[PDB]
Formats: structure tokens, C-alpha cells, sequence
């Protein structure tokens, strides 16, 4: 059996710096080709960095050179990614898999840097230049529908609980980048009490919000 | 040179 | 699946061949079986011919060579090879004698390499560079200089990469304070027609006090990736240019190569363990 | 680099179709390709490599071959539980590329929205921002827009797991001010499944 343990994912502001780690079991960061990709938020795969160790090779994407610097510790079976100058666009799930050099059938091959094949689970990597806040809440009153429309948070997630057809629209990023979002559902005009529960653990804030 | 034909 | 196709400029001659490394098991060679593919008009009166260099450099002390007639006439593999070319594909059958230097060479030309030569002549061209290769199938030392140093591995097979944790016990009874120890690996790589190689070093300072014991464990890890710098150094066999190992462990006429962790406390009372670095069978 | 563009950007289809998914790289390549097949959220998987070497647990039906710079990933049996977005990735030379993902969709009868309008409450324009909220419920295909009348932050929710429903909340933020000299808002919706666009309204 292969695992990566990916790890190292907390706030950062632009400009600031982070650093990843990959623990590596089952095999060892010397005969494998270590990658780091990360996937933006709702958009597509983009390697990022690899290395090799018993060769020292290194290789980053066009747009993660210089920012980024790979490299690792085979005393613990270890790869590490240090990104620096993290910026707004770089934010991601970051995720750690690896190329086996074997399968030339007797040693390495240097030259195929194959496919990613023991992906990790992924750390979530932020940028923002923005501090915790709370959840400004409000009642969508007009089958009726209504809901409350959670707005100005940060950062995710919430939890919006109705004291069946609740639709909570995926936490958008704004201009000033606080996290929107609205809970909606119908019911029938005819019994137009609701209770709406916000909760933000990010901030500890809890809101009751009533719509009739 | 060395091409590589499947089979 | 697949294989390796090489002709001439005029390709009026071509070998296909299923691998280009080949595994000693050490009582039985991959035999090196090929497929002549010619055309009887370029050939004519003239005879094929294949050889099987066993060459050493550094000087080409070529250590063994034998000959097959492609043509005239004197396995399944080479049997669908037949299939796809008809009756001018001709099957060549090589048997690798075990007692050569498996194949290796020294990262700068010299070092030592088989060869397949296919050519057409009347009386004794493709070059295709092949290999032949060997799969990875406790050492413990104790000194009195009294200074007592006891050293041990978890295993004698260390695959290439993989770390080597050494045991250090040190019982310092005298009066001289260690300034530092050294867990070290020698490559000893001997052109035998033997040079200390200093490739991985992890220098602590560990000082260990008159009538005091020090144990702990060190990990070292030989990688190609510093030893980039090291003329004379004894790689795997290198076809046409790509990158590969240091130099196997050698299971005992060429070029031989052992391995050893050194430890050395810098006081010099040293000790070693000779391990293991050869790859896994897949 | 070397641009591996793909083909559709999006698909539709049900249980059991034939889908074929077109990954051509610009630049020429060597049977090195692979195609992802990320969940939304979870990690990408690996499932095809040397351009059509079946990954070691991929489910047979899933299969890829190779026709010059044209990769192609097929799926003889589209299950319920292969949709996903699938990146094709050229792991031949550097900087690696991915494809751009081709999500695969779910498909039912071309439906409506059930639109819905909201105005900015009280408590809102206490606050100063008051955020319209013109909801489209149960909107299939992913294809609607809306239009505003008198910026718009569309938040398209995901497929439901009910009915295969898309929910789109476009919501229009204002400041207090601007929001106070005008007086009618109004969004329109204009749906394939819909024969004319559906407008919604208030006053101030």
C-alpha cells in the first residue's frame, strides 16, 4: 500500500509565504518523481511542481516558477513545497501525488515523468488580504418561496439549518471577497413561522433569523 | 534511428 | 507488445529485439535472441552476420566475442517476429556466459558495455548497445579501542535510494572527548583489468564524555543527486545517453563494486559494515 | 507549453450512453496522456496512461486509444456514478499540462424555472446593501441567462440529487443609494426550455 499525507493549509495573506508537506508510505521520495497540482476554486487541474531526489531534479509550472521551490527529506520519507509570494489566484486545493520511477522493468526511468497515479486528499491553500467577520443575515419573503440570504462572511463554511427543499446557492467570492451565500425553499403561501439558523464557526457567530 | 513500432 | 527496431541508413538490414536490458539471474542469462529482417537483393552472395561484444574500455580490452550467421542457417518470440516479415527474417541466439562484468560503466566513453553488431559481408552495420543487469537478491562490528564503538544495520540489502539507518553505540571509558562522528558511505569500484569514494557523509557533532554511553540511530542515503560531480564514479549501464543509478552492488573480471557504511569517531577509532545496493525485481 | 485542448467543454447524457471525450495536443506527443476523472471536490484519479494503458482498478468499460496528436477517452457504459469532470494531461514533456475538463452532465426533459423574485428586506436596507435575489429553481439545462432591469452575481448551484435540477441565484447587489433612485427592478430569464423569456418584477 501507497499514501501521501498532504498538510500545511491555513490562511495567508498576499504576499505571504506557506510551506506543504507530503509524507510519503509505501515508498520513498528517491525512487519517485514527487508532484505537487493544485485545483483552483471550481476550475481545472494545473501541475504545479515535481522533483526527484536521487537525481536532484526539479521542475515547476510556467506560472508557479520562482514562487514556488520544491524539494525533500528522505530521513523521513518526506517531500516539501514552499510557496512564497502567495498570491490571490494561487488559492487551490493543493494536492500531492507521485510518479513511480519504476516500471522501466529493471531501474529508473528517467524520461517518462508519467501519470500522477496515488493522489492524496488535498490541503486548502487561501490568499486573502481580509479578516474574520460575521454573517449579516436576512429574511427573502415573498408556492411562496423564501429563505434567508447569508451575506458578508468569512471564511467558509456555513451551516444554514431551517428550525426538505432548502437550496443554498455555493458561497460566491464578492469584490471585497467577503463569502455571500442564499438558502432558499418553497413552501405553500397558504401557511405563510420559519426559523433560519446561521451558523459560522470561523467567527463563532450564530444567528436566528425569523420569515413570515 | 532507433524507431519503435507496436505489435 | 513490443520492440526495438534498428536498420541501416540504407535499412536493407534490420534487427528487432524484445528488450535491451538483460537479466542475469546468475545461473542463467537472458540469452539475447533477435530477428534479422534483410533483402535478398542487397545481400546477394554475401553472408549476414551478428556478433555479441562483451567489450571493456577505459583501450578496448574486448573481453569476449562471438559470431551468428543471420544467413546462411547454421523460440516464440522470434517466431511472431517471422510471422509479420516471412521467409528473409532470420533468428540470431546469442547465450550470455555468466563470468563477465555485468554491465556498468563510470560517469564522466570508459567502463563496460555488450553489443550487438549485425552486418552484412561475405566473410567475417546495426549497433545496438544492450545490457546486462542483476536484481537485489546484518552486518555488525564492535571496536575496543577503552573507547568502545559498536555499529549495526537493520539489513544487509539497501534498495537504491532507500536510507540506511546505522546503530551507533559509543561507551567512551577514556579520556579523550569525541568531537564529532561520521556515518560515511565507500564506494569501492575496482578497475580490475579500488578508490575510496566519498558520496554521503552525515557529520554530527555527537560528543560523547569520558565514561559515557551515546546510542542513537543515524540515517544516511546515497543518492545520485550529489554525486553528480564525482569523476571515476561507477554507474549502471547508460544506453545512448539517459541517466541511471550508481553502479549496482555486485553479486561475486571486469569492474567490481562493494559498498560500505563507515563510522568514524574524531577523537580515530573507525568501523564498517558492507551493505547491499542493488534494485528490486518489479 | 504545449496547449492540449479538448473537446466538448460539456456533455450531456444519461445511464448507459457511449460517451467520447477528444483530448488533441497542439504539439506533437508520444502516447503520453492521461485522463482525470475529478468529482467535484474530491482528488483527481488516475485512470488512462500511455495514451491507453488501463490504470490497474479503473472499471473495464473505461478505455482510451491513441490516433496521432488526437487522444480519445471513451466510457461504453456511462454509469450513474462516473460523472465527474475529466482532464486530459500531456505527461510527455515540461511544463506538464492538463486538458480543460469536460463535465458530464446529467440529462432529463428540458424543464423551466420555476423563477421566483426578491427585494432587499428591511433589515437589508437598514444595512445600506440591498441584494435582489432572482431565483431560477428546477432549471434544466445549466443553459439560462438573466437580464436586469431598472453587477449580477450568478450562483449556480450544482445538479440536484432529486431530479437532476439546476438552481441559479442571481443575485444583484446595490448600494443604498443607487438602489433608492430607481423604482422598478426587474429580471428576465431566457431558458432553452422556456419559448419566451420570463420576466419577474417589483417597485421600490
Amino acid at each position: 500500500e501507497v499514501q501521501l499525507v498532504e498538510s500545511g493549509g491555513g490562511l495567508v495573506q498576499p504576499g505571504g509565504s506557506l510551506r506543504l508537506s507530503c509524507a510519503a508510505s509505501g515508498f520513498n521520495v528517491s525512487s519517485s518523481y514527487i508532484h505537487w497540482v493544485r485545483q483552483a476554486p471550481g476550475k481545472g487541474l494545473e501541475w504545479v511542481a515535481s522533483i526527484s531526489s536521487y537525481y536532484g531534479y526539479t521542475y515547476y509550472a510556467d506560472s508557479v516558477k520562482g514562487r514556488f521551490t520544491i524539494s525533500a527529506d528522505t530521513s523521513k520519507n518526506t517531500a516539501y513545497l514552499q510557496m512564497n509570494s502567495l498570491r490571490a489566484e494561487d488559492t487551490a486545493v493543493y494536492y500531492c501525488a507521485r510518479k513511480s520511477m519504476y516500471h522501466r522493468g529493471w531501474g529508473w526511468l528517467s524520461w517518462v515523468y508519467g501519470a500522477m497515479d496515488y493522489w492524496g486528499q488535498g490541503t486548502l491553500v487561501t490568499v486573502s488580504s481580509a479578516s474574520t467577520k460575521g454573517p449579516s443575515v436576512f429574511p427573502l419573503a415573498p408556492t411562496a418561496a423564501l429563505g434567508c440570504l447569508v451575506k458578508d462572511y468569512f471564511p467558509e463554511p456555513v451551516t444554514v439549518s431551517w428550525n426538505s427543499g432548502v437550496h443554498t446557492f455555493p458561497a460566491v467570492l464578492q469584490s471585497s471577497g467577503l463569502y455571500s451565500l442564499s438558502s432558499v425553499v418553497t413552501v405553500p403561501s397558504s401557511s405563510l413561522t420559519y426559523i433560519c439558523n446561521v451558523n459560522h464557526k470561523p467567527s463563532n457567530t450564530k444567528v436566528d433569523k425569523k420569515v413570515e | 534511428k532507433t524507431g519503435l513500432t507496436k505489435l | 507488445t513490443r520492440v526495438f527496431k534498428k536498420s541501416s541508413p540504407n535499412c536493407k538490414l534490420t534487427v528487432y529485439l524484445g528488450k535491451r536490458d538483460f537479466v542475469d539471474h546468475l545461473d542463467k542469462v537472458d540469452p539475447v535472441d533477435g530477428v534479422v529482417l534483410v533483402d535478398p537483393d542487397y545481400l546477394k552472395d554475401r553472408k549476414v552476420f551478428v556478433t555479441l561484444t562483451c567489450a571493456f574500455r577505459y583501450f578496448r580490452k574486448d573481453l569476449f566475442i562471438a559470431n551468428y550467421q543471420a544467413f546462411p542457417p547454421t523460440t516464440r518470440l522470434q517466431e511472431r517476429l517471422l510471422r509479420k516479415l516471412g521467409q528473409h527474417a532470420h533468428p540470431f541466439f546469442f547465450t550470455i556466459p555468466q563470468n563477465l562484468p555485468c554491465s556498468v560503466t563510470l560517469q564522466p566513453a570508459c567502463g563496460v558495455d555488450f553489443e550487438i553488431r549485425a552486418f552484412c559481408a561475405k566473410s567475417l552495420s546495426v549497433r545496438l548497445v544492450i545490457r546486462k543487469v542483476q536484481f537485489a537478491p546484518q552486518p555488525s562490528a564492535e571496536t575496543t579501542r577503552s573507547l568502545h564503538l559498536e555499529a549495526s544495520l537493520d539489513k544487509e540489502l539497501y534498495y537504491h535510494g532507500e536510507p540506511l539507518n546505522v546503530n551507533v553505540h559509543v561507551t567512551n571509558n577514556s579520556t579523550k572527548t569525541v568531537k564529532k562522528i561520521k556515518v560515511s558511505v565507500r564506494q569501492y569500484a575496482d578497475i580490475c583489468l579500488q578508490y575510496k569514494c566519498p558520496v554521503a557523509q552525515v557529520e554530527q557533532d555527537d560528543q560523547v564524555s569520558p565514561s559515557s554511553t551515546f546510542c542513537k540511530v543515524y540515517t544516511i542515503t546515497p543518492l545520485l543527486s550529489n554525486n553528480r560531480e564525482k569523476r571515476g564514479l561507477a554507474l549502471d549501464g547508460k544506453l545512448k545517453h539517459e541517466d541511471t543509478n550508481l553502479a549496482s552492488s555486485t553479486i561475486v573480471l571486469g569492474i567490481l563494486v562493494s559498498y560500505r557504511v563507515k563510522v568514524k569517531l574524531v577523537v580515530d577509532v573507525s568501523v564498517e559494515l558492507p551493505f547491499v545496493l542493488m534494485h528490486p525485481k518489479p | 507549453d504545449i496547449q492540449m485542448t479538448q473537446s466538448p467543454s460539456s456533455l450531456s447524457a444519461s445511464v448507459g450512453d457511449r460517451v467520447t471525450i477528444t483530448c488533441r495536443a497542439s504539439q506533437s506527443v508520444s502516447s503520453a496522456v492521461a485522463w482525470y476523472q475529478q468529482k467535484p471536490g474530491k482528488a483527481p484519479k488516475l485512470l488512462i496512461y500511455s495514451a491507453s494503458s488501463l490504470y490497474s482498478g479503473v472499471p473495464s468499460r473505461f478505455s482510451g486509444s491513441r490516433s496521432g496528436t488526437d487522444f480519445t477517452l471513451t466510457i461504453s457504459s456511462l454509469q450513474p456514478e462516473d460523472f465527474a469532470t475529466y482532464y486530459c494531461q500531456q505527461s510527455y514533456y515540461y511544463p506538464i499540462t492538463f486538458g480543460q475538463g469536460t463535465k458530464v452532465e446529467i440529462k432529463r426533459t428540458v424543464a423551466a424555472p420555476s423563477v421566483f423574485i426578491f427585494p432587499p428586506s428591511d433589515s437589508q436596507l437598514k444595512s445600506g446593501t440591498a441584494s435582489v435575489v432572482c431565483l431560477l429553481n428546477n432549471f434544466y439545462p445549466r443553459e439560462a441567462k438573466v437580464q436586469w432591469k431598472v453587477n449580477s452575481q450568478e450562483s449556480v448551484t450544482e445538479q440536484d440529487s432529486k431530479d437532476s435540477t439546476y438552481s441559479l441565484s442571481s443575485t444583484l447587489t446595490l448600494s443604498k443609494a443607487d438602489y433608492e433612485k430607481h423604482k422598478v427592478y426587474a429580471c428576465e430569464v431566457t431558458h432553452q426550455g422556456l419559448s419566451s423569456p420570463v420576466t419577474k418584477s417589483f417597485n421600490r
